[PDB]
C-alpha cells in the first residue's frame, strides 16, 4: 500500500543521494500508468541542490 | 643510568660544549653595549634563563647524545624502568584526556542542537551558553565514553547509515 | 497546418541577402583597404570605410567547404542587437537574413532574440546550408518549439528503467554491445 | 545593542575570541613554567 | 557522435529542453508521470556534450544522461 501523506519513509534505491536516509511523504499518485508516484521530502539536500524526490513503492521501507 | 649508548646530560662533556656555546655568544654580543645599559640587562636575563634551563635538564634524568642534545624515550617498558616517562608516556596520558575532551563537548553540543528547529543556524551562531555548560560538565567524559560503549549508543546502525553503490 | 518552409523564399528580398553578404564577410586585408583609399579624394575616406560591415568573427573557409548555417526573421522596428560572433548588428523592419558557421551561433542569436526585446521575437527559422545547394530546414523542426509537447512526436532514444537498472559493463564482454545502448526505445544511429 | 550579543555569537567571533584565550593562556604558562621537554 | 539517453524517472519539466543550446531535446508525450510529457533526443548529432542538460535535471540521478563519444566536426564545436 501508499504511504500515509505525512509519514515518514527510509530510502532503498542504491543510487539515490538519500539512500538508508528517511524523508517525509508528501504526495501519492494514485494513477497505475506513473512509474514513480510518491513524492518525498528530505532535510539534507543533495549534490543538485534539491530536496526532494519521486520514488516508487518498491524502493520505500514504511 | 646510560642505555642505548647515550650518556646522561649530567655527565655529558659535549652537553657543556653547547652551554658555552651559547653562553658565549650572548658574551660577545654583551661586549657592545654598556654594563649599566638595558639592553645589557636583557642579555643578561637571557643567559641566566639558558643557565639555569641547562641545569635543569641536568637534573632531570635526560639522557644525551654524541651531539650533546638530550634523546628521549617512547617505548614504555623502557621509560618506565629507566625513569625516563614524564618525556612521552605522562605527556601521552594528558594529550588523550584532553583531547577526549573536547570531542566530548564537541559530539555533545552538536546531538544537542540536532533537535532544533533549524539544527543549521545554532552551527553559525553559536549558542554560548548552552556552549558553556557543555564545556564545563564534560570533564569527566570517560562516564559518557563508557557508558556509550558498553550500552551501544555510540554507533549508528548500518541501516541508517548513507552508503554508496557497493 | 504547417509546412516545411523555404529559403528561396526568404532570399528572394535581394536587399535582405545583400546586407547578409556584407554582414558575413571578412574584414578586408589591409593591401586592399589601402587600395580603395588609393582611388578616393581625402573627403570620401569614411565612405571606403563605411563599405566593409564585417568582422573577423565570421565565415571561414569551412562554411564554403562544409556546411554554413541560415537564420532568418521579421522585426517590427528597427534596432541594435549583439551578433553571437562579437560586435552590434542593426535588424531593419521586416525581413532579416544573417549567416552563421555553428548551429550554436544560430541558436544564440534566437534566445537572445526571445529574451532581450520587448515585442518578443519568436518567428525565427534556422535552416543548414551545404556547398551543392541542398537546404535542410532544421529549427523549430516542426513548428512547435521543442519546449512545448507537441503530438506527433515519438520517444528517441528512451531506456525503459532507471539508471541503476543498466548492466554491469563485465556482461557484456567481448559481445560489442554496451550497458546503455541495451533495450533502447527509439535508438537513433 | 539589541541584537549585538547574537554578533558576538557568530562563529568566526567566537573563534577568534577562544583562540585568543587559549593562545593567551599558553604563552602565560610558558612565561612561568618554561623549557619543559 | 555523443549519446544521449532518456530514462523513465523524468518528470517532464521541460528544464533540460531550455537548457539545450545546439537543440538536441525536445519533449513528447507520454504517460508515466503527471505532466504527461517525456524528454527525447532525436537530435544527437547536433550534441556538443556540454552537459547543460544534465546540470537542468533535478531528479535524484539524473533522468537524461550524456555519454561522450567518437568526435566529429559538429560535436567539437569547430567554425573552422
Ligand atoms: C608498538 C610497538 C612496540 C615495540 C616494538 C616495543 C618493543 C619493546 N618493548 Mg615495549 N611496549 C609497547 C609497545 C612496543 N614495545 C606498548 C604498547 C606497551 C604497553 C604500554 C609496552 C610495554 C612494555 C613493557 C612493560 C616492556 C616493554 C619492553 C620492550 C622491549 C621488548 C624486550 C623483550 O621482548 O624482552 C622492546 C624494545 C620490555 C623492556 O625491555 O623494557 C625495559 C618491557 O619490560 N614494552
Ligand atoms: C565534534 C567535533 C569532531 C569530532 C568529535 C570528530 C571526530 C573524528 N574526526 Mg572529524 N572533523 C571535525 C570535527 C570532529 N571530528 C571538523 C570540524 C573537521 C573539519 C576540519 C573534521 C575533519 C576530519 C577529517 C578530514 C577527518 C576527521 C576524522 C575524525 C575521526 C578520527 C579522529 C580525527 O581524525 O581527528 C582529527 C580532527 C580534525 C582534523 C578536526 C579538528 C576537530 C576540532 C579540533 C574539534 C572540533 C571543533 C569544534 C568547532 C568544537 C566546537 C564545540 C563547541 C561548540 C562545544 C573522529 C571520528 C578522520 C577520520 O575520518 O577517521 C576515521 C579524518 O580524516 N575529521
Ligand atoms: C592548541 C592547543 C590546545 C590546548 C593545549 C588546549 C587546552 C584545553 N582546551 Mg582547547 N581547543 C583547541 C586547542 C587547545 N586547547 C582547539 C584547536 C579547539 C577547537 C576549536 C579547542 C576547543 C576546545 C573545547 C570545545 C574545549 C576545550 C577545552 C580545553 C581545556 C580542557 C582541560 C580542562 O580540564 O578544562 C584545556 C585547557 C575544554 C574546556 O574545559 O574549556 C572549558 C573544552 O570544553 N578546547
Ligand atoms: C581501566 C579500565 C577501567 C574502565 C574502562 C572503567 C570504567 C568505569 N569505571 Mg572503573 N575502576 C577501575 C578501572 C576502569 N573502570 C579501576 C582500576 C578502579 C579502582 C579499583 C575502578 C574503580 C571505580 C569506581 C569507584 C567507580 C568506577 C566507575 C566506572 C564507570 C565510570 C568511569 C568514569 O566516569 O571515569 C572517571 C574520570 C566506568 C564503567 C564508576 C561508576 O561505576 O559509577 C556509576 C565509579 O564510581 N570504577
Ligand atoms: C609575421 C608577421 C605578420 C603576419 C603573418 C601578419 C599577417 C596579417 N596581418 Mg599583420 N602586421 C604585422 C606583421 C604580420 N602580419 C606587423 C609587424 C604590423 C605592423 C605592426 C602589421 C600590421 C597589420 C595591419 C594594419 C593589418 C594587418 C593585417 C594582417 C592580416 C592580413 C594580411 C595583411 O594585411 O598584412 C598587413 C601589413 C603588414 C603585415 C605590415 C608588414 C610590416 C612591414 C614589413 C614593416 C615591419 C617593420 C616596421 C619597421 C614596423 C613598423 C611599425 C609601425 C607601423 C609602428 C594577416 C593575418 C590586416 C588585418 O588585420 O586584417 C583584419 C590588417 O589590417 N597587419
Ligand atoms: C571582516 C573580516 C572577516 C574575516 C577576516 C573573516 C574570516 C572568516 N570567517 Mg567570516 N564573517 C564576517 C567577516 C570576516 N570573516 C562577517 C561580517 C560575517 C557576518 C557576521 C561573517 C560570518 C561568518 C560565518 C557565519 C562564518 C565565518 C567564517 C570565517 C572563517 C572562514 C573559515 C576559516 O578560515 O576557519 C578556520 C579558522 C581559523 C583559521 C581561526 C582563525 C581565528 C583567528 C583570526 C586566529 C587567532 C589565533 C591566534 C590568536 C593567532 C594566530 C596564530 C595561530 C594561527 C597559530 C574565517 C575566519 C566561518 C567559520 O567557520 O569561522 C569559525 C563561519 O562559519 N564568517
Ligand atoms: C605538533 C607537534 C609538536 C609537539 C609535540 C610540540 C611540543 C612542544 N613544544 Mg613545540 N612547536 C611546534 C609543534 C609541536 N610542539 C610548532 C609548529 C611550533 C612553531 C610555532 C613549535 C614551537 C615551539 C616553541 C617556540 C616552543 C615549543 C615548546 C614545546 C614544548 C611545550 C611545552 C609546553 O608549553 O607545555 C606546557 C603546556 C601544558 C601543560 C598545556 C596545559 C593545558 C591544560 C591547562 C592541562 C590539562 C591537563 C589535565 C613541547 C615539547 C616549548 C618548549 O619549551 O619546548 C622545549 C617552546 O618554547 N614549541
Ligand atoms: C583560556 C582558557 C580557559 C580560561 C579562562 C579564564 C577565565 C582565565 C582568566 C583570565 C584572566 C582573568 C586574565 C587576567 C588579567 C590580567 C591582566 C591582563 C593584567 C593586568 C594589567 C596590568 C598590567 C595592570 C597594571 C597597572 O596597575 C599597575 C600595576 C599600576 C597602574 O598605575 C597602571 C596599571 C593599570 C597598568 C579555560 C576555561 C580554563 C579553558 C579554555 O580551553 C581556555
Ligand atoms: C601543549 C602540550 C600538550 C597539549 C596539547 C594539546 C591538547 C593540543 C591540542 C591540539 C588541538 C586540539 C589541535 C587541533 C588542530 C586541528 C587542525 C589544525 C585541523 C586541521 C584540519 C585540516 C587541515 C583538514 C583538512 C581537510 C579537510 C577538512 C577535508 C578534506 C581533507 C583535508 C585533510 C584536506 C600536552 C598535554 C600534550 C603536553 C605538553 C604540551
Ligand atoms: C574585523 C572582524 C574580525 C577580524 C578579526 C581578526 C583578523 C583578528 C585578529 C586577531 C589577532 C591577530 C589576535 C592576536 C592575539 C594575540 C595574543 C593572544 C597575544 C597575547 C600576548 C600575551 C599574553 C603576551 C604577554 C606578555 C609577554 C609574553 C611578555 C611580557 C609582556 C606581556 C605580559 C604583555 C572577525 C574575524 C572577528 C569577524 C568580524 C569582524
Ligand atoms: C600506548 C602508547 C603507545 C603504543 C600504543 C599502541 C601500539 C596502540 C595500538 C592501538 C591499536 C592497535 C588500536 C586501537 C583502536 C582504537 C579505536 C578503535 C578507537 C576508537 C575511538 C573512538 C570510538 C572514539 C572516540 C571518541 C570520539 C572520536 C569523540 C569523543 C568521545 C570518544 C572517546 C567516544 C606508544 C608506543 C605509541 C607511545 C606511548 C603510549
Ligand atoms: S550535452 Fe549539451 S548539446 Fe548535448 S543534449 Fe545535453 S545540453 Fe544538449
Ligand atoms: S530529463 Fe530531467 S530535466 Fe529533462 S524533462 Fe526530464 S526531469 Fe526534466
Amino acid at each position: 500500500a501508499g504511504p500515509a501523506r505525512g509519514s515518514t519513509v527510509k530510502v532503498t534505491r542504491p543510487e539515490s543521494y538519500w539512500y538508508n536516509q528517511y524523508g517525509k511523504v508528501i504526495s501519492v499518485d494514485e494513477s497505475g500508468a506513473i512509474r514513480y508516484p510518491v513524492v518525498v521530502r528530505f532535510e539534507k539536500e543533495n549534490y543538485q541542490g534539491v530536496t526532494t524526490n519521486n520514488f516508487a513503492l518498491d524502493e520505500l521501507e514504511y | 643510568e646510560a642505555i642505548l649508548g647515550l650518556t646522561p646530560c649530567a655527565e655529558s662533556a659535549k652537553f657543556q660544549k653547547v652551554l658555552t656555546k651559547e653562553v658565549k655568544a650572548l658574551e660577545k654580543r654583551e661586549k657592545l653595549y654598556e654594563p649599566g645599559s638595558a639592553p645589557f640587562q636583557a642579555l643578561e636575563a637571557t643567559k641566566a634563563k639558558t643557565q639555569a634551563r641547562f641545569a635543569k635538564y641536568a637534573e632531570s634524568g635526560l639522557l644525551c647524545g654524541a651531539d650533546g642534545l638530550p634523546h628521549l624515550i617512547s617505548d614504555p617498558g623502557l621509560a618506565v624502568k629507566y625513569g625516563h616517562a614524564g618525556e612521552t608516556l605522562i605527556p601521552t596520558i594528558g594529550f588523550l584526556y584532553v583531547a577526549g575532551y573536547i570531542g566530548t563537548a564537541g559530539r555533545t553540543y552538536l546531538q544537542e542542537i540536532s533537535t532544533r528547529q533549524k539544527p543549521t543556524q545554532s552551527e553559525i551562531i553559536i549558542d554560548v551558553p548552552l556552549a558553556t555548560s557543555i564545556a564545563f560538565k564534560s570533564w569527566d567524559w570517560p562516564n559518557k565514553a563508557v557508558k556509550e560503549l558498553a550500552s551501544g549508543t555510540l554507533l549508528e546502525d548500518a541501516k541508517n547509515v548513507p552508503v554508496s553503490r557497493r | 497546418a504547417w509546412t516545411v518552409p523555404d529559403l528561396a523564399d526568404a532570399l528572394k528580398n535581394t536587399s535582405a541577402v545583400a546586407k547578409a553578404k556584407g554582414i558575413a564577410t571578412q574584414l578586408p586585408t589591409f593591401w586592399e583597404l589601402r587600395d580603395a583609399l588609393s582611388e578616393v579624394p581625402k573627403s570620401k575616406f569614411p565612405e571606403v570605410f563605411a563599405s566593409y560591415k564585417g568582422s573577423t568573427g565570421t565565415l571561414l573557409s569551412a562554411a564554403e567547404k562544409e556546411e554554413k548555417y541560415v537564420i532568418t526573421w521579421t522585426s517590427p522596428k528597427k534596432q541594435i542587437f549583439e551578433l553571437p560572433t562579437g560586435g552590434a548588428a542593426e535588424m531593419e523592419e521586416g525581413e532579416n537574413i544573417f549567416f552563421f558557421a555553428r548551429k550554436e551561433q544560430c541558436l544564440a542569436l534566437g534566445a537572445q532574440l526571445r529574451t532581450a526585446f520587448k515585442p518578443r521575437i519568436e518567428n525565427f527559422q534556422i535552416f543548414r546550408v551545404f556547398p551543392n545547394g541542398e537546404v535542410q530546414y532544421l529549427h523549430p523542426k516542426d513548428g512547435v518549439f521543442p519546449e512545448k509537447v507537441n503530438q506527433g512526436r515519438t520517444k528517441a532514444n528512451h531506456n525503459p528503467r532507471s539508471i541503476g537498472e543498466n548492466a554491469e559493463p563485465a556482461s557484456v564482454k567481448f559481445t560489442g554491445t554496451t550497458p546503455k545502448d541495451v533495450q533502447t526505445e527509439g535508438a537513433v544511429a | 545593542m539589541k541584537y549585538f550579543t547574537t554578533y558576538l555569537s557568530t562563529a568566526p567571533v567566537v573563534a577568534v575570541l577562544w583562540f585568543t584565550l587559549t593562545a593567551s593562556l599558553l604563552i602565560e604558562i610558558n612565561r612561568f613554567f618554561p623549557d619543559i621537554l | 557522435s555523443h549519446s544521449v539517453k532518456i530514462y523513465n524517472t523524468c518528470i517532464g519539466c521541460t528544464q533540460c529542453v531550455r537548457a539545450c543550446p545546439t537543440d538536441v531535446l525536445e519533449m513528447v508525450p507520454w504517460d508515466g508521470c503527471k505532466a504527461g510529457q517525456i524528454a527525447s533526443s532525436p537530435r544527437t548529432e547536433d550534441c556538443v556534450g556540454c552537459k547543460r542538460c544534465e546540470s537542468a535535471c533535478p531528479t535524484d540521478f539524473l533522468s537524461v544522461r550524456v555519454y561522450l563519444g567518437s568526435e566529429t566536426s559538429r560535436s567539437m564545436g569547430l567554425a573552422y
